[PDB]
DNA sequence: TAAGTACT
RNA sequence: UUCGACCAGG
DNA sequence: AGTACTTTCCGGTCATT
């Protein structure tokens, strides 16, 4: 899968490691520096610009180049780019966190505020658990509000001890669209409202002692808290937002591709901001807009309204969307796919299939295909269907050789032509008896998929036999199923000793059988039983004669 | 045609292990990533000619797999790097277990 | 300076060769991917040892293809020069920027600047050297080098090294 | 590649690559305590020329062997006679070891697996470092100082006199030719 | 590892094939020899590989061994030799 | 073990777990009317020396999270006075084979 | 006996249609269920949030949400779940491939 | 739901039901081990009846002219009326076929002895009858050491687990108690003797099929067990097309969700 | 649709 | 490709 | 403490972008 050899030793995948990125990796990372927000046109000439996608990213028009990497399109995944905020952001999914992240530590020295001291705390530092420590730690110190320099060791109420210092009190935190505000209450009296900048938030987090990220649900290594907060950001190349060209002199980029477009412009703006005419606090009014834009980007479902809608009020696909369930990546990319080597049409009784059959039509079998391998064992009748061709029957489609490279037996100047070559494989047509996984949705059932025998039979429908119906609980008023062709001699195994109808007979559901007899082939097996009824000679024969394994015993 | 999320807790009940995989890769995605040893993520600058294989940053040339995943996976992983989120993709288990 | 050190490689063998002596083709292939090969880690492997005990273990089968993937693990003979590390070998090429010493497997070279003063390169010579008030340098002429440094690359190692200090030079 | 015993687990910051300097300071693989495949622990491996030159040539001799039991079903007189074990036994297109023979052959300094054998029990009494008691025993040395200074990672390790008498007890070993 | 590997005695498990285990056994078996793997038994005149080896599989000849991983970790090895195939 | 009738004071019970190693439970009367391992459903459980324990994972090769739990406060885990790590045998009925031995760990 | 109870309940759900199910399944079920410590919800609430891995309880009712605080808290995953090598393209180990295949070289031998 | 609720849960090596994380979900899948597909409603004919019947048929007494096996069953059945060596196993039997019956009467209450079991010995004889040409008339040919003996020795190997030690092999007792029971039932002395006149070959025979058919209606470790009682339980929901309670579909939601406000609440006090 | 949380 | 609607069916 | 909000499996049309 992929083509082309590649030196490099192949592995599965073991153990995922979930972290977050670090503005340094990020950039180290990267190989685009991305400070243009414009696509191409390097003043109209078409390509692509030094700034955004593919200052070396990824590429588009069929042009191997891909930082020489070559290969081009298909092999050469993306390779991210990044693009230096001007302003530290919060991380739309984190805001969360990084709050509740300071009402557990106070500012200005940045440390814990419950040491070992506190007793009810020791209990919290013992569960192992990061997502119920930092869910017990949280629900302790969200109500102390006061840096407490010394406290009551585990002697008497009356000495006290010391440890860390800045009593400065401490803000209570409530969340306002995208930033937080605290109140700092004054005795003698009436609050002190003012806004946390991120430059601040960051601060206090990157001075959080190393034991403290721990203690609280971090690690020192994949995630720090003071990642929550975007210093620098990882540019998705091409392939995560393509475009969708109409031949040439027009356009076709993504979603995506535009929300970056803005966060790179509301970035600058505010970069020109701090180097000119800074009216201070007028560019706080341009500051919330790059927090708002590189938040959106990732989320667009918020509650603070604003949907971002894009020129035409369309709502503007947000990563997170991307992956939301069903019909979405995880759920409906990769949980479930669309595949190849199947067919579905209309299912109908016919009794005479046995009951492990399945009729498939030639129209099918002729379009299907099972990749055999030349052996001196099949040699002779697999060069047979490669002669016989595509279109008459027992035939085949697809000779490819050791060479990876496919002759395409319809065109081909030497179809009629080619020998063999053991090692060779050779797509050919599904035939009398090739293991199939048939099967009708809604599938809740280890029945609603077995594996049948292929009969290619004239018409068009797919003709299951009679018993096997209610398994797949099917009628024929213009049911349609599902037919699915294994592709390894082993994949083959698993559907002939596992999925076979014949083994779904006795179901595990019920220790009971799941098919029995119906209709006509029931209601008749009583009639052809009663005492009252006889059946002649000329007639007994025949009935003999269709039971294929009748030992010739009148 | 579709082989959704029914179609596969019936072949996960029937143990019909490789099959389910068969469907998943073969017929449909896979796909093939170059990965760092040290740095679980795509950022491999595979040259697959002169054989070379760097990965700055992380900074390799020694140290790398390569490993077959459904291309929409690839992508899960990278609309989630984008989202500034690391999913490691290592080669051996060192968590015992 | 020669090392013995005990390593493991996996190769991944085609059902095709699933005979009776597999084990053979095992090993065979063993040595056509190593005996030979470099790295900065090992340096130059130049010889498998023990041909005869090399232990394979139960390989086993990948799973979309017959081919099975044994763990072999060996022990060998490497050679990894360092810095700081004195060896001599016999000088190969010579030029107006220094000679190439030859200690083993691998090609050391001397910068013209990086010898002493009162050896001076000779261009009219045949074949090509360095003279002294003593001595003189040029093809077969063995030498003894101290490896200032090293660079790995490829499929070899090459590093330069002074004849400057003391005790160091020809012999 | 090829894997070497001993999974260090390395958790993304690799950065402290120390150098490489005879302040026997070898690559992690080549710490003085390194692991056998056994499982068990084990000195590092030292060979000082000639001392490889027997190794190598113990073994690409006893490979020739097993490979003919499965076959029926002098200074420049030896560079003839390792050439031939290798057009047998190599893969020819070693031009490595090839070249390794010649140089590991022609510095060699000892030819009985018996001479080495003593120069081994001697050197071992040292308690040095493997790496040393290599370079002691492929390099030639007159001086205390001819020594203690191109391996300075001796220095302090043994006084002059004994690391002397050593050196003397060498070049009496030293085989002829 | 190699602590997590079991002694062919105090060996626990089923002295049966499981029919997950003879169904790759077969599987598998089938794929190498339709690859030109080498074949230990007479073809009578068989010429399809999950036919082979359903043969190679009857007459005990098949060089595979099955490792049953514990949940723990730790596994045990069987040979189709060994393990009975009801059925 | 310490048996009220309507209720103890929240200043009183703050001062069982400050004299270890004893130990000291409170029970309510109306919820001792009855004795609950004497229902219908209720099966019998079983402690475990810390020796029958440090064998039974041993022999399923388990770890103790691995172990199926019983709450601090189970109405049964009480009854028998539990200790955060001690294990039950719980041994009930069984309508696919007369007996069934389960275990459960506490939390 | 809760678990009795849930069992038993859950049991007459089935018996009113005039169905069958073989114990062990709603046994199963109603164990899933109770384990943990006490009733553990067959929803988004309880079960997908037990410490299963991520990538597994991320296909089903949170997903972000879920991988979000997974690199956030540096989880990981075991890659022992169903989901998780669907997810990657590997086999899964599950019945076909709870265990390991290997040509013993040595049986290898006296097959001739 | 149910589903991605129990993917994870399959049957390891061990013969234990576990998930991903490896917890214990079941110790013996199903509480016996064996696979739901090789199961029939048999009678554990023990349970029911009165404690008259009982005697009548399970009842061997060798030291009595009316409560021994008429010499016209068994073939050495003169020669043994009255010996004291065997009335011990003759009654070391019946006092277990006893225990036995208090012991169903204290798992199945209802009384109900119809239930699902591996193994079906009733079929399992009825062959080893017209197999054998066995007629009612002539005498058997089974020392009463023979019958009483060999069974003991059968249910040594009804292996569902196979541990070398005791906390194991205490297990194994315990997940085929049950069937054993059942077995006990089927092949007592006067039974085997009397209503299904066994010969020695048949009896020999009788037994190795329970032995082998049994070992098969173990569950193979690979099932995945989780995935399949999902199904089972969300399949049956969906043919749901719909005394005054909270009745079904609606009711089962309601029971996966743990709600704490049901629509009916009820509860019966005896 | 109907239930369950989390949220105002 | 996508959103939306509709539909259409089992 | 109450009210609103968010969170079944599987062809072709039209319309817009
Ligand atoms: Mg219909
Ligand atoms: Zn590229
Ligand atoms: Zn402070
Ligand atoms: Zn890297």
């Amino acid at each position: 899968v992929g083509q082309q050899y590649s030196s490099a030793p192949l592995r599965t995948v073991k153990e995922v490691q979930f972290g977050l990125f670090s503005p340094e990796e990020v950039r180290a990372i990267s190989v685009a520096k991305i400070r243009f927000p414009e696509t191409m046109d390097e003043t109209q000439t078409r390509a692509k610009i030094g700034g955004l996608n593919d200052p070396r990213l990824g590429s588009i028009d069929r042009n191997l180049k891909c930082q020489t990497c070559q290969e081009g399109m298909n092999e050469c995944p993306g390779h991210f780019g990044h693009i230096d905020l001007a302003k530290p952001v919060f991380h739309v999914g984190f805001i969360a966190k990084i709050k509740k992240v300071c009402e557990c530590v106070c500012m200005h020295c940045g440390k814990l505020l419950l040491d070992e001291h506190n007793e009810l705390m020791r209990q919290a530092l013992a569960i192992k658990d990061s997502k119920k420590r930092f869910a017990a730690i949280w629900t302790l110190c969200k109500t102390k509000m006061v840096c407490e320099t010394d406290v009551p060791s585990e002697d008497d109420p009356t000495q006290l001890v010391s440890r860390g210092g800045c009593g400065n009190t401490q803000p209570t935190i409530r969340k306002d669209g995208l930033k937080l505000v605290g109140s700092w209450k004054k005795d003698r009296d009436e609050p002190e409202l003012r806004v946390l900048s991120t430059e601040e938030i960051l601060n206090i987090f990157k001075h959080i002692s190393v034991k403290d990220f721990t203690s609280l649900g971090f690690n020192e290594v994949f995630s720090r808290p003071e990642w929550m907060i975007l210093t620098c950001l990882p540019v998705p190349p091409p392939p995560v937002r393509p475009s969708i060209s109409f031949n040439e002199s027009q356009r076709g980029e993504d979603d995506l591709t535009f929300k970056l477009a803005d966060i790179l412009k509301a970035n600058i703006s505010l970069e020109t901001l701090e180097h000119n005419g800074a009216p201070h606090h007028a560019i706080e009014e341009a500051e919330s807009l790059l927090q708002f834009h590189v938040a959106t980007y990732m989320d667009n479902d918020i509650a603070g309204q604003p949907q971002a809608l894009q020129k035409s009020g369309r709502p503007v696909k947000s990563i997170r969307a991307r992956l939301k369930g069903k019909e979405g990546r995880i759920r409906g990319n990769l949980m479930g796919k669309r595949v190849d080597f199947s067919a579905r049409t209309v299912i109908s009784g016919d009794p005479n299939l046995e009951l492990d059959q399945v009729g498939v039509p030639k129209s099918i079998a002729k379009t299907l295909t099972y990749p055999e391998v030349v052996t001196p064992y099949n040699i002779d009748r697999l060069t047979q269907l490669v002669r016989n061709g595509p279109n008459e029957h027992p035939g085949a489609k697809y000779v490819i050789r050791d060479s990876g490279d496919r002759i395409d037996l319809r065109y081909s100047k030497r179809a009629g032509d080619i020998q063999l070559q053991y090692g060779w494989k050779v797509e050919r047509h599904i035939m009398d008896n090739d293991p199939v996984l048939f099967n009708r949705q809604p599938s809740l059932h280890k029945m609603s998929m077995m594996a049948h025998r292929v009969k290619v039979i004239p018409y068009s429908t797919f003709r299951l036999n009679l018993s096997v119906t209610s398994p797949y609980n099917a009628d024929f008023d213009g049911d349609e199923m599902n037919l699915h062709v294994p592709q390894s001699e082993e994949t083959r195994a698993e559907l002939s000793q596992l999925c076979a109808v014949p083994l779904q007979i006795v179901s595990p559901q019920s220790n009971k059988p799941c098919m029995g007899i119906v209709q006509d082939t029931l209601c008749g097996i009583r009639k052809l039983t009663l005492r009252d009824t006889f059946i002649e000679l000329d007639q007994v024969l025949n009935m003999l004669y269709w039971v294929p394994d009748w030992d010739g015993v009148i | 045609l579709r082989f959704g999320e029914m179609e596969r807790d019936c072949m996960i009940a029937h143990g019909a292990a490789s099959f389910l995989k068969e469907r998943l890769m073969e017929a449909s995605d896979a796909f093939r990533v170059h990965i760092c040893g040290i740095c679980g993520l795509m950022t491999v600058i595979a040259k697959l000619n002169h054989n070379q294989f760097e990965c700055k940053g992380c900074d390799n040339k020694i140290d790398i797999y390569q490993i077959h995943i459904p291309y929409a996976a690839k992508l899960l992983f990278q609309e989630l790097m984008a989202m500034n989120i690391t999913p490691r993709l290592y080669t051996d288990r060192s968590r015992d277990f | 300076m020669f090392f013995i050190k005990d390593l493991s490689l996996n190769i991944t063998l085609h059902p095709s060769f699933f005979g009776p002596r597999m084990k053979q083709y095992l090993k065979t292939k063993l040595l056509e991917e190593v005996e030979g090969s470099c790295t900065g880690k090992f340096g130059y492997i130049l010889c498998v040892l023990d041909y005869d005990n090399i232990d394979i273990q139960r390989g086993r089968i990948l799973p979309t293809d017959g081919s099975a993937e044994f763990n072999v693990k060996y022990r060998a003979v490497v050679f990894k020069p360092f810095k700081g590390e004195v060896v001599d070998g016999t000088v190969v090429s010579c030029s107006q920027h220094g000679f190439e010493v030859q200690v083993g497997p691998m090609k050391v070279f001397v910068t013209k600047h990086l010898m002493p003063q009162d050896l001076t390169f000779n261009a009219g010579s045949n074949p090509p050297s360095y003279q002294s008030s003593e001595d003189v340098i040029t093809i077969k002429s063995r030498i003894r080098v101290k490896i200032e440094g090293c660079i790995s690359q490829v499929s070899s190692i090459h590093a330069i090294g002074s004849i400057k200090e003391d005790y160091l030079g020809a012999i | 590649s090829t894997s070497t015993f001993q999974t260090r687990r390395r958790r993304l910051k690799k950065v402290e690559e120390e150098e490489n300097a005879a302040t026997l300071q070898l690559g992690q693989e080549f710490q003085l305590k390194q692991i056998n495949h056994q499982g068990e622990e084990e000195e590092l491996i030292a060979l000082n020329l000639s001392e490889a030159r027997l190794v190598i040539k113990e073994a690409l001799v006893e490979r020739r062997r097993a490979f003919k039991r499965s076959q029926k079903k002098t200074r420049e007189k030896e560079l003839e006679s390792i050439d031939v074990l290798l057009e047998q036994t190599t893969g020819g297109n070693n031009k490595d070891l090839k070249n390794t023979m010649q140089y590991l052959t022609n510095f060699s300094r000892f030819r009985d697996q018996e001479t080495v054998g003593a120069v081994i029990q001697l050197l071992k009494s040292t308690g040095l470092h493997p790496f040393e008691v290599a370079q002691l025993g492929s390099l030639a040395c007159d001086t205390a100082d001819e020594a203690k200074t191109l391996i300075p990672s001796l220095n302090n390790k043994i006084s002059d006199d004994e690391l002397e008498r050593i050196l003397k007890e060498l070049s009496n070993l030293e085989t002829l030719y | 590892l190699k602590e997590k590997a079991i002694p062919k005695d105090q060996r626990a498990t089923t002295p049966y094939m499981t029919k997950y285990e003879r169904a790759r056994i077969l599987g598998t078996r089938a794929l190498q020899i339709s690859m030109n793997a080498p074949v230990f038994v007479d073809l009578e005149g068989e010429t399809d590989p999950l036919r082979i080896a359903m043969k190679e599989l009857a007459e005990k000849k098949i060089p595979l061994v099955i490792r049953r991983y514990l949940p723990d970790g730790s596994f045990e090895d069987w040979s189709v030799e060994e393990l009975i195939v009801d059925l | 073990i310490f048996v009220y009738q309507n209720n103890i004071t929240p200043s009183a019970m703050k001062l069982v777990p400050s004299i270890p190693p004893a130990t000291i439970e409170t029970f309510n009367e109306a919820a001792l009317v009855v004795n609950i391992t004497h229902h219908e459903l209720v099966p019998k459980h079983i402690r475990l020396s810390s020796d029958e324990k440090r064998e039974l994972l041993k022999r399923y090769r388990l770890k103790e999270s691995q172990l199926p739990r019983i709450q601090r406060a189970d109405p049964v885990a009480l009854y028998l006075g539990l200790k955060r790590g001690e294990v039950v045998k719980i041994i009930r009925k069984s309508e696919t084979s007369g007996r069934y031995a389960s275990y459960r760990i506490c939390m | 006996a809760g678990r009795a109870a849930l069992y038993k309940e859950v049991y007459n759900v089935i018996a009113s249609d005039g169905s069958y199910v073989n114990y062990r399944h709603m046994a199963l079920l109603v164990d899933v269920m109770t384990t943990q410590g006490g009733l553990t919800s067959v929803t988004r609430h309880g079960f997908n949030r037990s410490n299963t891995g991520a990538l597994m309880r991320c296909s089903f009712e949170e997903t972000v949400e879920i991988l979000f605080e997974a690199g956030a808290s540096a989880e990981l995953d075991d890659c022992r779940g169903v989901s998780e090598n669907v997810i990657l393209g590997q086999m899964a180990p599950i019945g076909t491939g709870a265990f390991d295949v290997m040509i013993d070289e040595e049986s290898l031998v006296k097959y001739m | 739901r149910l589903v991605k609720a129990l993917e994870d849960i399959m049957v390891h090596y061990d013969n234990t039901t576990r998930n991903s994380l490896g917890n214990v979900i079941q110790f013996i899948y199903g509480e016996d081990g064996m696979d739901a597909a090789h199961i029939e409603k048999q009678s554990l004919d023990t349970i029911g009846g009165s404690d008259a019947a009982f005697e009548k048929r399970y009842r061997v007494d060798l030291l009595n002219t009316d409560h021994t096996l008429d010499p016209s069953l068994l073939e050495s059945g003169s020669e043994i009326l009255g010996d004291l060596k065997l009335q011990v196993l003759l009654d070391e039997e019946y006092k277990q076929l006893v225990k036995d019956r208090k012991f169903l009467r204290e798992v199945f209450v209802d009384g109900e002895a119809n239930w699902p079991l591996p193994v079906n010995i009733r079929r399992i004889i009825q062959n080893a009858q017209q197999t054998f040409h066995i007629d009612h008339t002539k005498p058997s040919d089974l020392t009463i050491k023979d019958i009483v003996l060999g069974v003991k020795d059968l249910q040594e190997n009804l292996l569902v687990l196979r541990g070398k030690n005791e906390i194991i092999q205490n297990a194994q007792r315990d997940a085929v108690t049950l069937f054993c029971c059942l077995l006990r039932s089927r092949l007592a002395t006067r039974r085997v003797l009397q209503e299904y006149r066994l010969t020695k070959q048949a009896f020999d025979w009788v037994l190795s099929n329970i032995e082998a058919q049994f070992l098969r209606s173990v569950v193979h470790p690979g099932e995945m067990v989780g995935v399949l009682a999902a199904q089972s339980i969300g399949e049956p929901a969906t043919q749901m097309t719909l005394k005054k309670v909270t009745s079904g579909v609606p009711r089962l939601k309601e029971i996966l969700n743990v709600a704490k406000n049901m629509k009916t609440p009820s509860l019966t006090v005896y």
